[PDB]
Formats: C-alpha cells, structure tokens, sequence
C-alpha cells in the first residue's frame, strides 16, 4: 500500500499549513504576556 | 505674587541635569517629531514615566 500511504502523509502534512494560516500557540503566548504584565507592575509601583 | 525667576540657555545631546518649570530629572535632550497640543505641557509612555 506505499502509493496510498504516501499520499495520506502528504496531505496531512499539508493540512498543518492551513490550519497554521488561520491562535493554536497560547502556551507560548501567556509567557511572553505574563512577563510583560510582571515588569509592568513593577514599573508603576514608582508612583 | 513672588519674585522673578532666572533661565540658563538649553544644551542637547549631552548628559545634564534639567529642570523644565518644575518638572526635574537627568537624562539627554534631543530635538523630537513628537506633536503636542496646544495646551500640553509634557508627554509620558505606559509606565507613566515623563
């Protein structure tokens, strides 16, 4: 079955793109949110 | 009703101490694109630093 198995890898891989295109990466933006929100506190606490 | 109060000459790009009418600090002064209005006297950022 190596033509028919080839070709369900290919186009599973080329869903991946259009799902990409559309977010899915929340877990790498809460860090970059909470630092931001940390240092931004501590900035204002000088008021 | 008070006395008058003097002025030096203002200096760029370099490393002074500043008092603008009030409002003191440290830092370099540089010529900007920024526009105020009219009645605005100084600017701030998020942090609310001037």
């Amino acid at each position: 079955n190596q033509k028919l198995i080839a070709n369900q890898f290919n186009s599973a891989i080329g869903k991946i793109q259009d799902s990409l295109s559309s977010s899915a990466l929340g877990k790498l933006q809460d860090v970059v949110n909470q630092n931001a929100q940390a240092l931004n506190t501590l900035v204002k606490q000088l008021s | 009703v008070c006395g008058p109060k003097k002025s030096t000459n203002l200096v760029k790009n370099k490393c002074v101490n500043f008092n603008f009418n009030g409002l003191t600090g440290t830092g370099v002064l540089t010529e900007s694109n920024k526009k105020f209005l009219p009645f605005q006297q100084f600017g701030r950022d998020i942090a609310d630093t001037t």
